[PDB]
């Protein structure tokens, strides 16, 4: 498994 | 009455008798002249 | 003066409600609408309150 | 677009795979999802 680096961006990524 | 408010109707009277009160006031008092 | 139709009017405002009947071909039709004034009255009838 | 280190052996899969994503209508779905179904005296 290696890492898909990411952002948090509305709505791309959100916490629940 | 509707197309001006009430708070516009109330304040209407009270420069009314402000005002009338006022003229009669600055036109008595003067001794030098003195209808109003 | 300005005391001088369509689904716009009603999709437009927002003072008029409106409504549809529960479990029935009219909400089923405007739940999986993808027209743009469908979709504008959908989302506004499931969150009305 | 989808990124990878220049050099990576994910390159190829990753562009055929976003590729096979548009082409199926995913992305348009995922799309509509995420954006769409937000909205005198």
């Amino acid at each position: 498994t290696y890492i898909v680096t990411t952002i948090l961006e509305d709505p791309y990524v959100m916490l629940k | 009455l509707d197309p001006l408010a009430y708070e516009i109707w109330m304040c209407i009277v009270f420069a009314y008798i402000g005002v009338s009160v006022v003229l009669f006031l600055v036109s008595r008092f003067s001794p030098y002249e003195w209808e109003f | 003066t300005v005391e001088r139709e369509s689904a716009e009017d009603l999709a437009k405002q927002t003072e008029i409600a409106y409504g549809t009947l529960e479990a029935g071909s009219t909400k089923e039709f405007f739940r999986r609408s993808k027209i743009a004034v469908f979709e504008k009255m959908w989302t506004y009838m499931k969150s009305a309150e | 677009g989808i990124a990878t280190p220049k050099g990576s052996a994910l390159r190829g899969p990753v562009n055929l795979a976003v590729l096979k994503l548009s082409e199926q209508g995913v992305l348009d779905k995922l799309k509509s999802k995420w954006w769409y179904d937000k909205g005198s005296a």
